[PDB]
């Protein structure tokens, strides 16, 4: 079957950083669209960035200088960097592997990531 | 298959995965929004998919897979293009041909896919 | 492997009239729509007229409109030009073209709807 791994989820300070980790069955990964996804508390999931298989990508308004999305094929494993936190990128963030011929979706269950303002 | 979910089929499938220009669902870009629940493709990826399957020596496997990806309900491709003023002609729910006006700049639209 | 044959053009004199028509082969006709488009001396090919492939839209340059009219019989394989009131200005080598394969919908009035061409059949209208 497909898996697919959030980590590094935590509480940080606004101003500081965080990186995720998806790490998927390695069976599928280079073939995959990826994409990180977000629900911040009380609203619906949303879109933040994504990731082609040629490595090329885009982002949400609200993070665009700020976050870094990146694949490593090698280690099958989705990356998203997370730089100048604030309090409004509190979310579960949830990694999102996409077959675009089959109109596939794969999601992971998440991890939290709860930005403090001191 | 390995690229669809036998050998020229995959190929089509695998081509169409690459596609430099894809949206996800609920992606913002090009000044458009993605409000389906899957990723959206540039046309010309759609295009090129299309015709690859209809030229397909495993003709069995083509027509399954451009079956099931173009004649899903409400399946569109973007693309830039002046703006679009109305439909000249639908068959079947879909827009086949469009009108635009010529005399104004170019902007990212959606277009309705054609059935297979 | 497609096919375009064209025919009807010649040297008319103003105020005439001709029929150009244009058979294609190679694939079911019916499916794809047929564009005429033309090239006078020293000027940039435009679009003349298009109908698509059921017959049922049809769309014209502003210079042509109640002059030109296309029709196509699917039966015969074959798309039609009938030119009235011929003008000067109307002088040029007149290209069938036919629409490519495509998966989304197409412009009829754009030259890349198109992806098969005739060799084209010249017009001369004097005055
Ligand atoms: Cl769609």
């Amino acid at each position: 079957q497909v898996q697919l791994v959030e980590t590094g989820g935590g509480l940080v300070q606004a101003g500081g950083s965080l990186r995720l980790s998806c790490a998927t069955s390695g069976t599928i990964f280079s073939r995959a669209t990826m994409a990180w996804y977000r629900q911040t508390p009380g609203k619906q999931r949303e879109w933040v960035t994504t990731i082609t298989t040629s490595g090329n990508t885009n982002y949400a308004d609200s993070v665009k200088g700020r976050f870094t999305i990146s694949r490593d094929n090698a280690e099958s494993t989705l990356y998203l960097q997370m730089n100048s936190l604030k309090p409004e990128d509190t979310a579960v963030y949830y990694c999102n592997a996409q077959f675009l011929s089959s109109r596939t979706n794969y999601w992971g269950k998440g991890t939290q990531v709860t930005v403090s303002s001191g | 298959t390995l690229w669809c979910g036998f050998k020229h089929t995959d190929a089509c499938c695998r081509t169409h995965d690459m596609c430099p220009d894809v949206m996800s669902a609920g992606e913002s870009k090009h000044g458009l929004t993605n409000t389906a629940s899957h990723t959206r493709l540039s046309c010309d990826c759609d295009d090129k998919f299309y015709d690859c399957l209809k030229n397909s020596a495993d003709t069995i496997s083509s027509y399954f897979v451009g079956k099931m990806y173009f004649n899903l309900i409400d399946t569109k491709c973007y693309k830039l293009e002046h703006p679009v003023t109305g439909c000249g002609e639908r068959t079947e729910g879909r827009c086949l041909h469009y009108t635009v006006d010529k005399s104004k700049p170019k902007v990212y639209q959606w277009f309705d896919l054609r059935k297979y | 492997q497609v096919q375009l044959v064209e025919s009807g053009g010649g040297l008319v004199q103003a105020g005439g009239s001709l029929r150009l028509s244009c058979a294609a082969s190679g694939r079911t006709f019916s499916r794809y729509a047929m564009g005429w488009f033309r090239q006078a001396p020293g000027k940039e090919r435009e679009f003349v007229s298009a109908i698509s492939g059921s017959g049922g839209f049809t769309d014209y340059a502003d210079s042509v409109k109640g002059r030109f009219t296309i029709s196509r019989d699917n039966a015969k394989s074959t798309v039609y030009l009938r030119m009235s009131s011929l003008k000067p200005e109307d002088t040029a080598v007149y290209y069938c073209a036919a629409e490519g394969s495509r998966g989304s919908s197409t412009r009829l009035d754009a030259r890349g709807t198109y992806d098969y061409w005739g060799q084209g059949t010249q017009v001369t209208v004097s005055s």
